C-alpha cells in the first residue's frame, strides 16, 4: 500500500530536538523510496529560530493527530 | 482612502489610544486630585 | 561639458504605500513572521543605498 | 589523479604590504595559491590593498590558508578562473590542499570516503555520564 | 495600628500650617490682584482641601506626620488598599480578556501577525466591551479555559 | 584541532560546503536522501571554529556540528 501518513493529515512530531516539539503540522509528502532515513515531510504555521518552516522526519518520528 | 485608515491603526493606534488615556486621566486628577484613598465605599 | 538644470516628470503620490509597512525593502515587505521584523523595519528606514542600488534614486 | 606541482612561475605585481608573511612562515608553515589569468587583471589583496593579476600563469605566498581560499573564492567568480593551493612547510616538502580530489568540494565525487558521519543522526547522543572516565566523548561515538 | 489617627495627630497638622506658610511666603512678591497670587492661592486652597480629606476619611498618621496605609484587611481601611485593588482587577482581567479575544479572534486567519501590528479596529471595538463582563471568564473556565496540549 | 561531526539527517544540499572559509567539509555519495549525498569532516585539522557550517544549514536540527576542541595554531586563526 501507500507507505506513510496520508498527505492531508496532520502530525505531531516526537523528536525532542526540534523546535516543533509536542506541537502539530501538516505532512506535505512522503518519499516513497525505501533506504530513505527520513521522509515525510512537514510544513509548519509558524516558523523556527532559522526561518524555515519544514523538516524531514523518520516515521516512528510522528502520529497521526485528530 | 481605505489606506489612509490604514496608515492609521498601526502604532498611532497606540499614540491615539494612550493620548485618549493620558487626558482622562489628567481630567479625572484635575477633578480629584491627591486621592490617596478610595472613599465613596 | 555645460552646466545646467535637469530634472524628471512626476514620480508617484500615493497612501497605498504608507498602509504596507517596511515597503523599501524587498526582504521586509512580506510582513513579520517574528518581533525581529519590526526592529529591522526602523534600522533600514534610512538605508538609502540598501533599498536600491541606483545613484539617482538615492541621491533623490 | 595526482595534483599539479610547480613552481617557478611568476607572481603578480604588488607594492608591498604589511599584512605580509611573517616568523610563522619561516618556521611554522606557510601557503601558496596558484592560477590562470586570462588577461593582466587588477584585484584585491587579501592581506594588503591592490594588486594587479598578470596573465597566464600565477604565483602567490600567504600566510594562513583561510588567505588562499578567500583569495581563490574571490578568483571563482568576480572573474572565472580554476586555481589551487598548497601548504609549503619550511623543509621543502610541499602539500596539495584544494581541491584535492579532482573536483570541488561542493560537488560529489565518487572516490571521497566519510570522515566522521554517525548513522544515528539526530541528538541521539548518550549523556555525558555515560562516557564518564571513558576517553571518549558522546559525539566521537 | 501603634498610630494614631490623623485628626488628632500634631505633626500632621505641622505639616500643613508649614506647607501653607511657605506657598504664603511667595504671595507677598506679586502683590495682590495678579495671576501668579490667583495660582498661588488655588494651590494653597487645593492644599487645605487636601490635608482635610485624609483626617476626613481616617487615616492613620505615624510619628514623621503623613498617613500610612493599613493593608491587613482590616475594615476601616478598605478604602486604603482593597477597594481600590478589586477595581484595579477588574480593570487589568478587563484589558487582558479583551486583549486575548483579539488573538483568538485573529488566530485562525490569513495572515495572523498582518492584524497584530495593522489592528482591525472593527473588530477591537466589537470586543472592548465584552471585557464588561470579563469574570465570566469563570464559565470558560470550566470548560475552555486554556489548553490541554500543554 | 576542533571536532567536527555529520548526522544521517543531512539532506545533501551542500550549503555548508559552500558556508567553510577553510575547506574543511566536502560531498560524498550516498544513499539516505533524494540528493544522494552527505557531508564530511575529513580536514578537521583545518577548521577555525566560526560555525559558518552551523549557520547554514537548513535542517531542523543541525546536521553538521562544530565541537570546539584543543586549540591549536591552525585553530586559533594565527597568521603569526
Ligand atoms: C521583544 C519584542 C517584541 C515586540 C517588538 C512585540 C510587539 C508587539 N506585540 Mg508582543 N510579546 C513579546 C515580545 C514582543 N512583542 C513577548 C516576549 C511576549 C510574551 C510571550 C509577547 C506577548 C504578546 C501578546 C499576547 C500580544 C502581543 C502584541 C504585540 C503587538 C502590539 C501592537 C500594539 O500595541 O498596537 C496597539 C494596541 C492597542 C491596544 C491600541 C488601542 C487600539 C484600540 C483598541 C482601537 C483604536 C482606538 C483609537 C486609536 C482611540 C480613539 C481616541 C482618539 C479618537 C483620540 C506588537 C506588534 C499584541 C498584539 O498581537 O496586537 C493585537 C498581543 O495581544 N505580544
Ligand atoms: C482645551 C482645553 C480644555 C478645556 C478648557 C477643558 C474643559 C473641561 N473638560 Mg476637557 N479634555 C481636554 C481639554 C480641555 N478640557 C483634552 C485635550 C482631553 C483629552 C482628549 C480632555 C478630556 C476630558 C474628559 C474625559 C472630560 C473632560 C471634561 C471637562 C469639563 C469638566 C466638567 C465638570 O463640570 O467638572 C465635574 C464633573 C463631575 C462628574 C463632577 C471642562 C469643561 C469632563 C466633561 O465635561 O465630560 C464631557 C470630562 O469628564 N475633558
Ligand atoms: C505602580 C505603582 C504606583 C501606584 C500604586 C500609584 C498610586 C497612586 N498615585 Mg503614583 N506614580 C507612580 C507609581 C504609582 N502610583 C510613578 C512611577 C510615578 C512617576 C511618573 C507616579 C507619579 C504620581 C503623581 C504626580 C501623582 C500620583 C498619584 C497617585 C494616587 C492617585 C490615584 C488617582 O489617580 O485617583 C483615582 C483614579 C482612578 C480611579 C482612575 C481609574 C478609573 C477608570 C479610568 C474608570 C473606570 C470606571 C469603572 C495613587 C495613590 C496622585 C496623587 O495625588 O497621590 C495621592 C498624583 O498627584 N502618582
Ligand atoms: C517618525 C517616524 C517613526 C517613529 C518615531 C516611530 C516609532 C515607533 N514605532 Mg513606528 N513606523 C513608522 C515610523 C515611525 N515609528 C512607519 C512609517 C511605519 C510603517 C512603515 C511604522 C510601523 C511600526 C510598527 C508595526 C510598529 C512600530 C512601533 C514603533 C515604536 C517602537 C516600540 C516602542 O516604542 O516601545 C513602546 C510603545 C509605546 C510606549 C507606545 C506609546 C508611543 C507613543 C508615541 C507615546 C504616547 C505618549 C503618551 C500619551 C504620553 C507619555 C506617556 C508616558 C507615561 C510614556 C516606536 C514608538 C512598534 C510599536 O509601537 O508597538 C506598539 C510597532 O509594532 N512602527
Ligand atoms: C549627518 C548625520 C547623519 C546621517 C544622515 C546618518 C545616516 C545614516 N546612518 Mg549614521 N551616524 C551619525 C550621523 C548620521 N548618520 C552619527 C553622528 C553617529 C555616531 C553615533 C552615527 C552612527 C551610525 C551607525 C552605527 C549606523 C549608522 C547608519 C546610518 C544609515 C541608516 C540609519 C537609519 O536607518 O536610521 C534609523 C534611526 C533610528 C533607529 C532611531 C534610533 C533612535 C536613537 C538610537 C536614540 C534617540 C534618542 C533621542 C536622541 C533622545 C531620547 C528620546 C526618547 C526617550 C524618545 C543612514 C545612512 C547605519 C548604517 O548601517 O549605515 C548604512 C548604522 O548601523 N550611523
Ligand atoms: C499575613 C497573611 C494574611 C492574609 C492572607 C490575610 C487576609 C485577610 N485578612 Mg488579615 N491580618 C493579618 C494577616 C493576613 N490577613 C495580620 C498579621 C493581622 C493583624 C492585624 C490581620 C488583621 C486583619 C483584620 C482586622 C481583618 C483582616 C481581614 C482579612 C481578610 C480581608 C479580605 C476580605 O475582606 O475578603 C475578600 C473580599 C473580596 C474578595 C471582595 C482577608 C482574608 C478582614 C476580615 O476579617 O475579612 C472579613 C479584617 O477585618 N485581617
Ligand atoms: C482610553 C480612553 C477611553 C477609555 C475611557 C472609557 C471609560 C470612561 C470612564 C470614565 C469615568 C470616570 C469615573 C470617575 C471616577 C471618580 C474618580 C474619583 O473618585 O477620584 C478619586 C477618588 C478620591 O477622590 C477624592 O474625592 C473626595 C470626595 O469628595 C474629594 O473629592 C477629593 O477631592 C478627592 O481626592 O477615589 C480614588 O479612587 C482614589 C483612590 C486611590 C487608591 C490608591 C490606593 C492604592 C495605593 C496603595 C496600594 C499599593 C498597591 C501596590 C501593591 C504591591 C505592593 C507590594
Ligand atoms: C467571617 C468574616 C468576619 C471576620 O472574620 O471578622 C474579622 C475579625 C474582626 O474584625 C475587626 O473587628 C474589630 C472589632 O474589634 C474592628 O471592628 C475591625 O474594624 C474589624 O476589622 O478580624 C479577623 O478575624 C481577621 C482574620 C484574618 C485571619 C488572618 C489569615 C486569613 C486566612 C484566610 C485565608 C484566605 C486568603 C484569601
Ligand atoms: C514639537 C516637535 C518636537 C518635539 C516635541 C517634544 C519634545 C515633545 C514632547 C512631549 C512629551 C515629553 C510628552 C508627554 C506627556 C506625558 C503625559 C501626557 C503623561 C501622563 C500620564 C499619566 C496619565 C499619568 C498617570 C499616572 C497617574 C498620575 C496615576 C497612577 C500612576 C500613573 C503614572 C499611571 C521636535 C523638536 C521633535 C520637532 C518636531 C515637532
Ligand atoms: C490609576 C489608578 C488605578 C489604575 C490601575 C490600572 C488600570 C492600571 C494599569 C496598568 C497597565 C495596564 C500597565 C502596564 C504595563 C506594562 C509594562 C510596564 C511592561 C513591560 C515590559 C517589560 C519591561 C518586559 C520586558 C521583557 C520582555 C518583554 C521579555 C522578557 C524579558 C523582559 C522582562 C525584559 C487604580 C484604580 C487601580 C488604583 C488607583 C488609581
Ligand atoms: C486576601 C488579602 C491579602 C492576601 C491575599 C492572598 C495571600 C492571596 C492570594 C492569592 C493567590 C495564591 C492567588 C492565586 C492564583 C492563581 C492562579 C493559578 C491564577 C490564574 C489565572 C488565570 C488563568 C487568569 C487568566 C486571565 C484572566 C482570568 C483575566 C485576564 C486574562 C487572563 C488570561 C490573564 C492581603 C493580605 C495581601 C491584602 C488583604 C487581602
Ligand atoms: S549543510 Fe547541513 S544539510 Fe546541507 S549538507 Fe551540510 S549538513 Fe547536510
Ligand atoms: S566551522 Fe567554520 S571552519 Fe570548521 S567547518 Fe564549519 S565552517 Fe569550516
Amino acid at each position: 500500500p501507500p507507505i506513510g501518513p496520508k498527505r492531508g493529515a496532520k502530525v505531531k512530531i516526537l523528536r525532542q530536538e526540534s523546535y516543533w516539539y509536542k506541537g502539530t503540522g501538516s505532512v506535505v509528502t512522503v518519499d516513497q523510496d525505501p533506504n530513505t532515513r527520513y521522509p515525510v515531510v512537514v510544513r509548519f504555521n509558524k516558523v523556527n529560530y532559522a526561518n524555515v518552516s519544514t523538516n524531514n522526519y523518520a516515521l516512528d518520528e510522528v502520529e497521526e493527530v485528530k | 482612502r481605505d489606506l489612509k485608515t490604514y496608515l492609521s491603526v498601526a502604532p498611532v493606534a497606540s499614540t491615539l489610544w494612550f493620548a485618549a488615556l493620558a487626558g482622562l486621566l489628567i481630567e479625572i486628577n484635575r477633578l480629584f486630585p491627591d486621592a490617596l484613598t478610595f472613599p465613596f465605599f | 561639458e555645460v552646466k545646467i538644470i535637469l530634472d524628471r516628470d512626476p514620480i508617484k503620490t500615493s497612501f497605498e504605500q504608507w498602509a504596507k509597512p517596511g515597503h523599501f525593502s524587498r526582504t521586509i515587505a512580506k510582513g513579520p513572521d517574528t518581533t525581529t521584523w519590526i526592529w529591522n523595519l526602523h534600522a533600514d528606514a534610512h538605508d538609502f543605498d540598501s533599498h536600491t542600488s541606483d545613484l539617482e534614486e538615492i541621491s533623490r | 589523479t595526482p595534483p599539479e606541482l610547480d613552481p617557478n612561475t611568476p607572481s603578480p605585481i604588488f607594492g608591498g604590504s604589511t599584512g605580509g608573511l611573517l616568523r610563522k612562515a619561516q618556521v611554522e608553515e606557510f601557503y601558496v595559491i596558484t592560477w590562470e589569468s586570462p588577461k593582466e587583471q587588477i584585484f584585491e589583496m587579501p592581506t594588503g590593498g591592490a594588486a594587479i593579476m598578470r596573465e597566464g600563469p600565477n604565483l602567490l605566498k600567504l600566510a594562513r590558508k583561510e588567505q588562499c581560499l578567500a583569495l581563490g573564492t574571490r578568483l571563482r567568480s568576480k572573474y572565472k578562473i580554476k586555481y589551487q593551493f598548497y601548504r609549503v612547510f619550511p623543509s621543502g616538502e610541499v602539500q596539495y590542499l584544494h581541491p584535492k580530489d579532482g573536483v570541488y568540494p561542493e560537488k560529489v565525487n565518487p572516490g571521497r570516503q566519510g570522515v566522521g558521519v554517525n548513522f544515528r543522526s539526530i541528538g541521539k547522543n548518550v549523556s555525558p555520564i555515560e562516557v564518564k572516565f571513558t576517553g571518549k566523548q558522546p559525539y566521537d561515538l | 495600628s501603634g498610630l494614631t489617627p490623623c485628626k488628632e495627630s500634631k505633626q500632621f497638622a505641622k505639616r500643613e500650617k508649614q506647607s501653607i506658610k511657605k506657598l504664603e511666603s511667595s504671595l507677598k512678591i506679586y502683590a495682590a490682584d495678579s495671576a501668579p497670587a490667583l495660582a498661588i492661592n488655588a494651590t494653597i486652597e487645593k492644599t487645605k482641601r487636601r490635608f482635610d480629606n485624609y483626617a476626613k476619611q481616617g487615616l492613620l498618621c505615624g510619628a514623621d506626620g503623613l498617613p500610612h496605609l493599613i493593608v491587613s484587611g482590616d475594615q476601616r481601611h478598605w478604602g486604603e488598599f482593597i477597594t481600590p485593588g478589586i477595581l484595579f482587577l477588574y480593570i487589568a482581567g478587563w484589558i487582558g480578556w479583551v486583549g486575548r479575544s483579539y488573538l483568538i479572534a485573529i488566530r485562525d486567519e490569513k495572515k495572523p501577525t498582518q492584524k497584530e501590528i495593522i489592528i482591525d479596529v472593527p473588530l477591537a471595538s466589537r470586543l472592548v466591551f465584552r471585557g464588561f463582563s470579563w469574570p465570566i471568564a469563570a464559565y470558560r473556565e470550566l470548560l475552555n479555559g486554556e489548553l490541554v496540549a500543554k | 584541532s576542533h571536532s567536527v561531526k555529520i548526522y544521517d539527517t543531512c539532506i545533501g544540499c551542500t550549503q555548508c560546503v559552500r558556508a567553510c572559509p577553510t575547506d574543511v567539509l566536502e560531498m560524498i555519495p550516498w544513499g539516505g536522501c533524494k540528493a544522494k549525498q552527505i557531508a564530511s569532516a575529513p580536514r578537521t585539522e583545518d577548521c577555525v571554529g566560526c560555525k559558518r557550517c552551523e549557520s547554514a544549514c537548513p535542517t531542523d536540527f543541525l546536521s553538521v556540528r562544530v565541537y570546539l576542541w584543543h586549540e591549536t595554531t591552525r585553530s586559533m586563526g594565527l597568521a603569526y
